[PDB]
């Protein structure tokens, strides 16, 4: 999700753009200015929620010991969606 | 490896798996184990000569 | 008392003694370092330079650090002659390419935060 | 030549700062009415000596001990401070 | 006298009666595992970790709850206290979360330390763990309720310590949780000491989330500016950045808490600093300069005018350095009129005794009085650590507790007299019931806050005060030394300020209007321009950008307080000094530097250049500034109550207001403040709750 | 045999330590603070040194923290204040230092819980 | 079991591994790793700054046995030779551009390890 | 009991206590301490005035015969009055032994060199001399052996910062290299690692 | 790779790229971090 500064600079995931009165854009004159286009933001918040019979899910990332620690969710607010804190993936109860 | 997560890193789906492994790794990862006080001096017979640590 | 051990000197007569005797070394030695290293300072340069040094800590009142800093002395000479030191080392002590640190007030006022 | 303040630094339990505390526990409050615009600033020392510190104008200052004096002593030399003497 | 003797590990220890067993452990230096007990709340005896096998007892003990009996041998290092530590670690480690690694209690944390000190190594749980909800309590702390033990300190400490009652736990057994049982924000100015006393993550800070490991940060040991408490704090620092504020015990004071202004305002700091020298341009526009062009301007201008014409004004965050340097800068000009914000009575003895203006008692003190009468003041916002105090002694002390003034809820019972002047005079003269209740107490206590002298009518009001004290020394006799004259001030620099010799109040501007004003972190708006003549030159010194530094000429940047080492002191009196954690950002230099270089610009040069030489000067002027933890003073309140009995002016027939009258208008009172996000949170979550 | 110095102990022209770094030096003689987060206090038993706190600036490249006083992350370890007081005395640092601060002992009692009349008496458990 | 150039990995989604738990910062014998880190603007836990002195590397391979959820490898890679010093000075943007161009060489190398891990 | 934990030869504990006690019996004018580790090494504490005849008696006595110095080093502990820690590791091939020796000094006190018992004690001291600055008298040939030359300190000492107080660089306008002092563009983190709570109740101190 | 194909992802790059140093796509490093302190700004309109 790269967006355009007004001088024209990549803005990055994290968010820094060299101001235009800032002198160290010299650096990328003749050169380039690294920047990953897989904002992964955009990416986790594209993925489906989940929805599960049970008040409490685990979650362990894929993979089994590919992924992250096993955690539990619960998943007991109604308006509202179980997050795991590692993932990004969410889940949730069947409501209406 | 000797089998004591206090001072041997656990394997990695114990520690994604049990609270006590993950609390080892991170401990033993970050601070290190804690070595009782004393000093040694422990020689071995090392391919140029006799090699040791005081 | 104070029971203290002596290195080589008993009191600061035989102290002083060393110290000439290392400052005659030295100045003696000063040309000829000139030569061999091959240095654009002039003699006297050096033997303002060697007195400038034994100045720097003119102040001991101790024996024993007196003894130690002639011990040391005389090391620094032995590297001289041998030739074990550099041109780099020679001229380490003149301090040629760092700019001079003012030491008034309103300088290191302007400058920065140390004090 | 115009005065400005007075400081007096009394310790709170030496021997020597006896006669000030005296001073300041029975006439300070004459002095104090008799001068009520003068700042008279009461001020604790540590065990060194007592003092008494009078400032003049354009920052002018001298200071005069006030050590092993009776409160009489004290009395006196406030009162030539308070007028174009010394 | 009373002392029994036992055993810890068959060392003989003698100890006093009611002593348990952890007491009596480290009074040879083992400290005992824990989890619930907490040293200043209440035993609970719940997490079963401070188990300990005594000698020929079959049952294990709780150390924590258990009193030492006579020839008792603690075995602390038993087979079956390690079981049962082990045990006891393993049942706690079972439900917890596989969290550390995005837990921020993460290498501070006491779980995982005593599990690695007391537990064992691996798991036997073959089982699914349980997780519940999270709740939302405020702005302040975060909440993760997944990863509680349950241990119950932040309930006790609620209802304890902040004397709010919001705190408890629903269900039974396995499904007990901790919180509110509704969505209820626990919004208090000890708020955030539950993220302090929390043993794992479940109760953490939430401006400080995932910005730092404690492993990494340096720590700093300084003072807090915030009020006149002075409490003691460690500042956290990484890669020349703060990055929190920890309290710091000091037992005489705050002890183990700070306030959240306290906790919470750091972030101000970051935001809203001057940086650079400014100047006005042609245009009237603030430009910015290098500092000898500032320094010339503000130097040719302050030889331009001599005597009464310059003038300064001190504000709430100033130290004893830059304050003793503007004054010699001005007198050397022949000025006295060196003033400040906070207006202290002048009638009298005023600033001549030191015990006029400050709290006699002190802080300590307020755990041996048994009646205290409070005047025109609200502690609990003016001085939170104070108000804890009260509170403490309230509780453990039966302490009896009468305010004077708009009824304010201050967290425990008291007794309302009313809020009109006149019962001031009715305790006075004796016609009322609560100066009998006075005349009958053995170690009474009354405080007047600074906050209301601050009105037209307050130096009667001193007086009215000052009256009933001499009453009570009169008919109660003389205790010794006990001091019930007391004063609560709200503002760090006012103490230090009246050392000095600052003129109190800002009275002596509005009588004789300056040409030229030295502005020395002055925010309060007291003086604007219409009080001064036109073209008058107003410099300002400070680290912010507020209500002083646009109505000026000549801006000169300084370092706020975790950017020096300065003095500060303390409304008990008592000098304590601050140190560098960071260096002052972009051109900004050190405050009595900047007065300092100002002197050798215009002329007439200070005599001193290092700080150490600064500070002798202080001892010149006023030598209990050099004494670090000092609070101990003469007292002269007979010479006060003589000189103060002279003047009547009469009082007003206003009802006496605390400036802060609810919990909102505590978050931002100072220039810090005001610049801070997290205070402007805490506003918006008081004012609205959604 | 012995001879009998009455000089007060100086090493400070030995060390080799740039004269800047001695004079304009302050150290902190202190017992660490209990960190406030945990409530061990294995690590208030020994007494500290450490130097005054000094610039610390940003990195053009990178934007790490640079810093160039040579000082900046030097501590040491004492059994004693007398024993650091002397260090820092023989290697001519000028020193504060601060007294030890202790938690004083407290009276807990369990039964309070549950008084009959005074305000100890608690709600809940 | 190849030491390699490093490389920031990701979940099969596209959200990154790396929670900014720091404890390959913390193990690196080098201190060649600086980590800075926020609460991101959905909430979660990532770093706003990881950076790695390869001129500080040794190469020791800490950093991926420190990290929980293998979010930091040492990849395969080992022609990455440059023509200035300041070209081995990584960030975050090169080391997740390095992730995401070793990825598929990368899965296989650990599928074939990490039941000796 | 059995698997993790390291097997305790008690035969060679009781053998280096009687040798130990024998040793101090022999020199009692300069044996201050001795003792036996519970992994079997055996330390003998000495004042310095007897390093030369403690040494000469553990080389040529027929019980002893420790011909061999395998090492010769300093500690420094800042907290004591005497700074300096210095360390003889003695091996005997005759008997199949090893020993330890310590004694102390501080700044200003010179050690009597140990090249007469030793001729591999000739570098050690040297060593100790440059990275510590202990002096030892009576040295056929004392200087530097490892730090530059003309540096200025001992790198060893506690105090001494880890960086040191210069660096080196090329400079153009002088065409040589030039000392100047440390800057660093990135300073070195320090840690907090250590636990508040204890490890090891064995070593708990007396609260004084 | 033709028997045994990677797995597919939609951030694994489509188009591989050799080494770049001394090229004008070579590599630049900066710093990927915000401004730590904001500075105050002056009000634009006059004071007299
Ligand atoms: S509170 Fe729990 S999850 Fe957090 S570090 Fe401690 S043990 Fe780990
Ligand atoms: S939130 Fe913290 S203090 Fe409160 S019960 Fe849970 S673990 Fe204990
Ligand atoms: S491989 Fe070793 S030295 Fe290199 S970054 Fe990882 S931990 Fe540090
Ligand atoms: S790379 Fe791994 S170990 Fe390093 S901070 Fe990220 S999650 Fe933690
Ligand atoms: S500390 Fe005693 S039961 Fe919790
Ligand atoms: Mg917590
Ligand atoms: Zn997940």
């Amino acid at each position: 999700g790269v967006r355009t500064s007004p001088t024209g600079e990549k803005v990055t995931h994290t968010g820094q753009a060299y101001d235009d009165g800032d002198y160290r854009r010299v650096r990328f004159s003749d050169r380039q200015k690294e920047v990953n286009e897989n904002f992964a933001i955009d990416l986790i918040a594209e993925q489906p929620v989940s929805e599960v019979g049970s008040r409490v899910i685990s979650c362990d990332g894929g993979g089994g010991a590919l992924g992250h620690p096993r955690v539990y969710i619960n998943l007991d607010k109604e308006t509202k969606t179980g997050t795991c804190g590692y993932c990004g993936l969410q889940f949730r109860q069947p409501h209406h | 490896k000797v089998d004591d997560a206090k001072v041997s890193p656990p394997k990695r789906a114990e520690m994604k798996t049990s609270m006590e492994s993950l609390i080892h790794h991170f401990k033993l990862y970050t601070e290190g184990y804690q070595v009782p006080p004393g000093a040694t001096y422990t020689a071995i017979e090392a391919p140029k000569g006799e090699f040791g640590v005081y | 008392g104070t029971s203290v051990k002596p290195i080589f000197s008993r009191d600061m007569n035989e102290a002083k003694r060393r110290v000439r005797e290392l400052y005659r070394a030295w100045y003696r030695e000063v040309p000829n370092t000139v030569h061999l290293f091959q240095l654009d300072i002039s003699v006297k340069q050096g033997r303002d330079k060697v007195r400038e040094m034994f100045m720097k800590n003119a102040h001991v009142t101790d024996p024993r650090v007196v003894d130690l800093l002639v011990i040391k002395g005389k090391m620094e000479l032995e590297e001289t002659i041998n030739v074990w030191k550099q041109r780099t080392h020679i001229m380490r002590f003149f301090h040629e390419t760092e700019a001079p640190r003012p030491t008034d007030f309103l300088s290191k006022f302007y400058v920065g935060h140390d004090p | 030549l115009g005065l400005r303040e007075i400081r007096i630094h009394l310790c709170q339990r030496s021997p020597g700062s006896q006669g000030v505390r005296d001073f300041i526990e029975k006439r300070y409050v004459e002095l104090k009415k008799a001068n009520p615009d003068l700042p008279i600033l009461i001020r604790e020392c540590s065990d060194v000596q007592p003092k008494l510190w009078a400032r003049y104008a354009f920052g002018q200052e001298k200071n005069v001990s006030l050590n092993n004096f009776s409160a009489d002593q004290v009395t006196r030399t406030l009162e030539n401070v308070l007028s174009g003497k010394a | 006298s009373n002392l029994i003797e036992v055993f810890v590990d068959g060392q003989s220890v003698m100890v006093e009666p009611g002593t348990t067993v952890l007491q009596a452990c480290e009074k040879v230096g083992m400290q005992i595992p824990r989890f619930c007990y907490h040293e200043r709340l209440s035993v609970a005896g719940n997490c079963r970790m401070c188990l300990v096998e005594i000698e020929k007892a079959p049952k294990v003990v709780a150390a924590c709850a258990m009193p030492v009996m006579k020839g008792w041998n603690i075995l602390t290092n038993s087979e079956k206290s390690k079981k049962a530590r082990e045990g006891v670690m393993e049942f706690l480690l079972a439900n917890h979360p596989l969290d550390c690694p995005i837990c921020d209690q993460g290498g501070e944390c006491d779980l995982q330390d005593q599990s690695m000190m007391f537990g064992s190594d691996r798991s036997r749980f073959l089982e699914g763990k349980r997780a519940v909800e999270d709740k939302n309590i405020g702005p302040l702390v975060k909440t993760i309720m997944t990863r509680c033990i349950q241990c119950t300190r932040c309930i006790r400490f609620a209802s304890e310590i902040a004397g709010v009652d919001d705190l408890g736990t629903t269900g039974r057994g396995n499904d007990m949780q901790v919180g509110t049982y509704i969505e209820k924000m626990f919004m208090s100015e000890l708020s955030g000491n539950i993220i302090d006393i929390c043993p794992v993550g479940a109760l953490t800070s939430k401006p400080y989330a995932f910005t730092a490991r404690p492993w990494e940060t340096r720590k700093t040991e300084s003072i807090d500016v915030m009020d006149a408490v002075g409490s003691n704090i460690v500042v956290s620092t990484r890669t020349g950045e703060v990055m929190r504020i920890l309290p710091r015990m000091h037992e005489d004071i705050n002890e183990e808490w700070i306030s959240d202004k306290t906790r919470f305002a750091y972030d101000g700091l970051k935001r809203q600093r001057l940086t650079q020298p400014m100047i006005r341009n042609e245009k009237g526009l603030l430009t910015y300069t290098t500092w000898e062009d500032a320094l010339s301007r503000v130097a040719g201008m302050l030889q331009s005018f001599q005597g009464n014409d310059v003038a300064a004004i001190a504000g709430g965050l100033v130290d004893a350095e830059a304050l003793v340097a503007l004054k010699d800068l001005l007198n050397r000009v022949d000025s006295d009129s060196l003033c400040t914000e906070e207006v202290f009575p002048t009638a009298g003895a005023g600033t001549d005794l030191r015990s006029n203006y400050l709290l006699n008692t002190t802080i300590a003190g307020v755990e041996e009085a048994d009646v205290i009468l409070l005047v025109g003041t609200n502690p609990r916002f003016e001085a939170p650590l104070f108000n804890a105090r009260i509170r403490k002694s309230w509780l453990h002390n039966d302490l009896k507790v009468a305010l004077i003034g708009s009824p304010v809820d201050l967290t425990y019972r008291y007794d309302h007299l009313g809020d009109s002047p006149k019962i001031l005079q009715d305790i006075a003269s004796g016609n009322h019931p609560f100066s009998q209740i006075l005349k009958e107490a053995k170690k009474p206590m009354v405080v007047l806050g600074s906050s209301a002298l601050q009105r037209s009518d307050g130096t009667a009001i001193l007086a009215a005060v000052s009256n009933i004290a001499q009453n009570i020394r009169l008919s109660s006799g003389v205790t010794g030394d006990w001091k019930v004259m007391n004063i609560l001030h709200r503002i760090a620099s006012q103490v230090a300020a009246l050392d000095l010799g600052y003129k109190p109040g800002v009275e002596a501007i509005r009588k004789n209007p300056p040409k030229v004003l030295f502005l020395l972190g002055a925010d309060g708006g007291c003086i604007t321009r219409q009080d001064l003549p036109k073209d008058c030159f107003i410099i300002y010194q400070g680290h912010h950008g507020d209500v002083g530094a646009p109505m000026a000429d000549v801006i000169l940047p300084g370092a706020a307080y975790t950017e020096k080492s300065a003095t500060y002191v303390n409304t008990e009196g008592r000098a304590q000094q601050t140190k560098v954690a960071v260096t002052p950002p972009g051109l900004a230099r050190e405050d009595w530097k900047i007065i300092r270089a100002l002197s050798e610009i215009a002329g007439m040069t200070l005599p001193y250049d290092t700080l150490d030489q600064v500070r002798s000067r202080l001892e010149e002027v006023s030598p209990n500034l050099v004494r670090y933890d000092d609070v101990e003073g003469a007292n002269y309140f007979q010479q006060a109550n003589e000189l103060s009995k002279l003047v009547n002016q009469q009082l007003l027939a206003d009802p006496l207001v605390p400036p802060q009258l609810t919990i909102k208008d505590f978050y931002m009172t100072d220039s810090i403040s005001r610049a801070s996000q997290t205070m402007a949170k805490c506003v918006k979550a008081v004012t609205e709750g959604i | 045999q012995l001879i009998a110095v009455d000089e007060k102990l100086d090493i400070t022209t030995l060390t080799g330590v740039p004269e800047e770094h001695i004079k304009t030096r302050k150290v902190r003689i202190f017992v660490p603070a209990r960190n406030n987060m945990q409530s061990g206090v294995n690590n208030t038993k020994k007494w500290k040194m450490e130097f005054d706190t000094r610039e610390r600036w940003e990195n053009p490249l990178m934007g790490w923290s640079s810093t160039a006083d040579p000082l900046s992350n030097l501590v040491l370890t004492f059994s004693t204040k007398e024993d650091a007081v002397a260090f820092a005395e023989k290697n001519g640092w000028s020193f504060d230092v601060e007294e030890r601060k202790v938690p004083k002992p407290k009276s807990k009692s369990y039964g309070a819980n549950f008084s009959w009349n005074k305000r100890t008496r608690v709600s809940t458990k | 079991r190849f030491r390699g150039e490093h490389a920031l990995r990701r979940y099969p989604s596209g959200e990154e591994r790396c929670i900014a738990c720091k404890l390959c910062e913390a193990v690196c014998p080098a201190q060649a790793i600086t980590i800075e880190a926020e609460p991101r603007a959905d909430g979660s836990r990532r770093t706003t700054r990881y950076d790695i002195d390869m001129t500080k590397c040794i190469y020791c391979g800490f950093c991926q046995e420190a990290c929980p959820v293998d979010a930091i490898v040492e990849g395969p890679n080992f022609e990455f030779s440059t023509e200035t010093h300041e070209e081995l000075l990584y960030n975050k943007e090169k080391l997740l551009n390095n992730g995401d161009k070793w990825e598929a060489e990368i899965a296989a190398n650990i599928q074939a390890d990490y039941l000796y891990r | 009991t059995r698997p993790t934990i390291r097997p305790r030869n008690d035969v060679v504990h009781k053998q280096l206590s009687a040798f130990g006690q024998y040793v101090a019996e022999i020199l009692p004018k300069y044996v201050q301490q001795v003792q036996v580790s519970c992994f079997n090494e055996l330390e003998i504490f000495i004042h310095p005035d007897g390093v030369i005849p403690v040494l000469t008696f553990l080389r040529d006595h027929t019980n002893a015969q420790f011909k061999s110095l395998a090492d010769l080093t300093a500690v420094d502990v800042p907290t004591r009055q005497n700074r300096f820690e210095i360390v003889y590791n003695l091996l005997s091939l005759r008997f199949n032994s090893r020993i330890r020796v310590k004694t102390y000094t501080d700044e200003l006190t010179p050690i009597e060199s140990s090249v007469t018992v030793y001729k591999a004690a000739n570098w050690y001291e040297r060593e100790i001399w440059d990275m510590f600055g202990v002096f030892f008298a009576n040295h056929p040939d004392l200087r530097r052996i490892l730090t530059d030359y003309g540096f200025e300190g001992h790198p060893f000492r506690k105090d001494f910062p880890l960086s040191g107080y210069v660096e080196l660089r090329y400079d153009d306008e002088v065409k040589r290299v030039v000392a100047e002092p440390v800057e660093l563009a990135q300073e070195f983190r320090k840690f907090d690692l250590n636990s508040p709570w204890e490890a090891f109740p064995a070593y708990r101190q007396p609260p004084e | 790779p033709t028997t045994k194909p990677p797995t597919a992802r939609k951030y694994i790059w489509t188009n591989h790229k050799f080494n770049v140093s001394g090229t004008p796509q070579q590599y630049v490093p900066y710093s990927t971090t915000r401004k730590k302190i904001q500075e105050w700004v002056p009000p634009s309109t006059p004071y007299k």
